[PDB]
RNA sequence: GCUCAACGGAUAAAAGGUACUCCGGGGAUAACAGGCUGAUACCGCCCAAGAGUUCAUAUCGACGGCGGUGUUUGGCACCUCGAUGUCGGCUCAUCACAUCCUGGGGCUGAAGUAGGUCCCAAGGGUAUGGCUGUUCGCCAUUUAAAGUGGUACGCGAGCUGGGUUUAGAACGUCGUGAGACAGUUCGGUCCCUAUCUGCCGUGGGCGCUGGAGAACUGAGGGGGGCUGCUCCUAGUACGAGAGGACCGGAGUGGACGCAUCACUGGUGUUCGGGUUGUCAUGCCAAUGGCACUGCCCGGUAGCUAAAUGCGGAAGAGAUAAGUGCUGAAAGCAUCUAAGCACGAAACUUGCCCCGAGAUGAGUUCUCCCUGACCCUUUAAGGGUCCUGAAGGAACGUUGAAGACGACGACGUUGAUAGGCCGGGUGUGUAAGCGCAGCGAUGCGUUGAGCUAACCGGUACUAAUGAACCGUGAGGCUUAA
RNA sequence: AAUUCCUUGUCGGGUAAGUUCCGACCUGCACGAAUGGCGUAAUGAUGGCCAGGCUGUCUCCACCCGAGACUCAGUGAAAUU
RNA sequence: CACAGGUGGUCAGGUAGAGAAUACCAAGGCGCUUGAGAGAACUCGGGUGAAGGAACUAGGCAAAAUGGUGCCGUAACUUCGGGAGAAGGCACGCUGAUAUGUAGGUGAGGUCCCUCGCGGAUGGAGCUGAAAUCAGUCGAAGAUACCAGCUGGCUGCAACU
RNA sequence: GCUCGCCGGAAGACCAAGGGUUCCUGUCCAACGUUAAUCGGGGCAGGGUGAGUCGACCCCUAAGGCGAGGCCGAAAGGCGU
RNA sequence: AGGACCGAACCGACUAAUGUUGAAAAAUUAGCGGAUGACUUGUGGCUGGGGGUGAAAGGCCAAUCAAACCGGGAGAUAGCU
């Protein structure tokens, strides 16, 4: 029974269901566009978002909390290098989702999820 | 578990009643580019609103 | 919250050490006695040259539990382990005279006043 | 020359076991359950010898008599052998009343408490364990009570498989033996995805006569209806005492039911922390993966019980057995014939829920549409152009709503969801740095860092200008 | 008694309560001495009984994590009739 | 059947470990040929659970529980071997000193000798390396994960494998 | 291609047995693949298996088989030097 | 030393759940017995149906066993459906 319950379990457990988002939060930063399933990116808002504003402030103790939300140099190197002083005036909704229509091979709705500036 | 008797066509077409498929009522056009759209789904070509936000 | 085959201390001096209730009284169907609730208790082990013998078939008052007490105000009152205190069948007065360790006021009633009287606290 | 005697005489000549089993048949024919009957069984009544301290009928009732049920044991062989799974247990029940408790009453060998028996009454309620495969039964301890029966001795396409009723083995007994036993013992495969009826829930369509949005009436239906103990009246009535009430009033419980999360808790693999082994991020430090969430410690929201609120009614109407008042037939007497008054948890209402497909389709309030032409089998007819209202639906963001439909909120005239800010809660003093110590480690910055679902705010992101369905005053007759 | 019908034999032990179990008895329906009798340390995925611990077996179920169930797209059976 | 099954032999890395167990890894190789959602009943595989603790049941079925090393201690009975790991109790991580790595193992140089070298005593460098006592110290918990006996009593049968 | 997850006394490497072209390249997606398929152990075509030293053959024999003459047996045939 | 003990490989199969138009015409998971021996296993050989083999269950002899399978007598016979 699932009153006032957040989260999808979206037919997973939830170390794949952590581990698939990292890696998708991860090719979210890299390109700024993607392309992935509607519900997968409803979530995917839930886990970048928070990345994101804990990429404002620039501190050894943030970039450590990212390394350990993510794995990835890389990532945490654009999050607080770029994106931090880009979103740096905004207050929340840095991401953007835009269905897409559907996949031929399962039918499944798509969206892309975008950043809300990223001029490409 | 399993019939007694063979049901007939017209019991097979009072239940395939509610097999009918919903048409889309109205597909939306683009104010921009004039395409026709699912609503609230980008076009074919990458427009949304008026505003070309895809790539390609 | 006191059952069937459940075991208790016994906290008094009527020479019982551990006693088992076998029926809980009051209605039909009734499921647990709680703190100053009577029983029907079996001895399961008894000190020798006492009032009371192992095997006796007796009855007993609940005089604390695990499960507690709640008070008016929403307070519990919970202990460390179910003690009870043996009384005879037909009269029900207490069959020891010392009482050991703490009760609470749900035995404050006209009949468990011997047991509040001797009793160290509460 | 035949006890060929099974005497119309199989051969001169012939016994058994099968549970290791087989094949053709039969419901022509047994076991289960059903059917007919009702000897038997159970219940009920007629007579009254007698028992009952005197006393047939308070309570019993011999010798004998008459019914009822279908309920035990049986009788029959009607259905089923091209299969109708057997005993007990669990889950779930449902009716009857020949009532177990609770209600009402007559009598009593009813002084009181407590009983007995009979009559009315089926609303609700109606044990837990030891032993045993058990139903029963005995025992222990309870309860207001632990009712009696029907329902395929209800319930295996719901569970089990202890018992019976396979194949292995052993004891006693019987038999020369193979084997056998209504003797005992140990072990021993229980399939089915629901088409139809039914039932619990939930939708689509059309209808209800112009369309649409709400709010109702209530025909009808369902739920619910249990009870203990204590105190007062009152140590009164009654009673030699021992004991000890009716009626009425108050409190407090058990079981059952509904709701809920304020509290006490459970859970909380989406929050924080500790720690083992190993790999990794170049290394220290710090983190991550994996090992049941690695193993643990706590713990938010939600859900939840063991938690805490509420409930069963009172009242009314018509009555059952019963009690009467007046009162003739029948000058009296009589509860009854006329007439009148009481009378129970049973009935109808009152309590809660569903409820106009109630096709007998109901009522009320509001909103909306007020254009031209052609056509002909003239009619509640067809067609073109203009028009497309109220509203709905669809789509989107979604919900303490939900399997899917459905239902509720919201779509820029915007707090509907995510984010963000502040708070709160939880965990328990992050990392970095400094200081002390040889070092593990400790102290300070610091109740720190982090913190899901929560609370209050905030248009940052996503809820689009549109299109779509739905029309254009709504029949006849009579009457006022 | 793996053997005893009556039988849940009797008495005792253990339990609040013991048709099971243990011990004794002996009216052995229907034990008995290599189709062996009576004991026996050790061994046993062997039968019966009792106790400590442990527990969702149970009182009485609650919450949670995954795989189905449900909806969507693709393919697409069966018994039976 | 592109089927959870069966199929002889060889090879055998690191860390921890008694180990070819087990956990995490290397080389190497794979994610198992329908997916996307949702997060009802019920079913299957698991986690946790207040109070009680076998009241369940034909039966403790199934689960829970025990579980390692060292030292101590160890019953009836017995065929003298056993029973026995009987039962039961204690301790256990990390750091430092003893002792910049101790006891022990290997053993270079170099000395020396030699029927002579792939040589035998000396020597101890370097490398490896238990175990224990004491002192401190962190945690709720030091066998921390995986792995890893439940124990006892009475009795029938069959000696035992 | 980058991340993620699993095995690692195996789900890695190599043989015997069994199979027979499944091996590698180009091309195609009707059918086969429990879906789609550009992919494939699928269809079509072409290519690929090089030994004095590896194995077989070879020389030796074991269990066993066959077996000139032989013994035996209605025939078939059995046994055996 | 041991038909000794605990325990992987290997050989087995006591309990439970699942599954029973199965992933599987006997299996999966969790536990479980033996595990230097009366062990296990590869290659080849021998024993043939009223026969074999059997630490013996009427067990096994190609998913078949109180008398295998194939072909024949054969259109056995069927007072039965």
């Amino acid at each position: 029974m699932r009153h006032r319950k957040s989260g999808r379990q979206l037919n997973r457990n939830s170390s794949h269901r952590q581990a698939m988002f990292r890696n998708m939060a991860g090719s979210l930063v890299r390109h700024e566009i993607i392309k992935t399933t509607l519900p997968k990116a409803k979530e995917l808002r839930r886990v970048v978002e928070p990345l994101i504003t804990l990429a404002k402030t620039d501190s050894v103790a943030n970039r450590r909390l990212a390394f350990a939300r993510t794995r990835d140099n890389e990532i945490v190197a654009k999050l607080f290098n770029e994106l931090g002083p880009r979103f740096a005036s905004r207050a929340g909704g840095y991401t953007r989702i835009l269905k897409c229509g559907f996949r031929a091979g399962d039918n499944a709705p798509m969206a892309y999820i975008e950043l809300v500036d990223r001029s490409e | 578990a399993v019939q007694q008797n063979k049901p007939t066509r017209s019991k097979r077409g009072m239940r395939r009643s509610h097999d009918a498929l919903t048409a889309v009522t109205s597909l939306s056009v683009d104010k921009t580019s004039g395409e026709k759209h699912l609503r609230h789904h980008i076009t074919a070509d990458g427009y949304y609103r008026g505003r070309k936000v895809i790539a390609k | 919250m006191i059952q069937e085959q459940t075991m208790l201390n016994v906290a008094d001096n009527s020479g019982a050490r551990r006693v088992m209730c076998i029926k809980v009284l009051g209605g039909s169907h009734r499921r647990y006695a709680g703190v100053g609730d009577i029983i029907k208790i079996t001895i399961k082990e008894a000190i020798p040259r006492g009032k009371v013998k192992k095997g006796d078939v007796l009855k007993a008052v609940v005089v604390r539990t695990k499960k507690g007490v709640r008070r008016p105000d929403g307070s519990v009152i919970r202990f460390d382990g179910n003690a009870c205190v043996l009384l005879n069948n037909n009269s029900e007065q207490p069959i020891g005279t010392r009482i050991f360790g703490p009760v609470t006021r749900e035995l404050r009633s006209e009949k468990f006043m011997k047991i509040i009287s001797l009793a160290p606290e509460v």
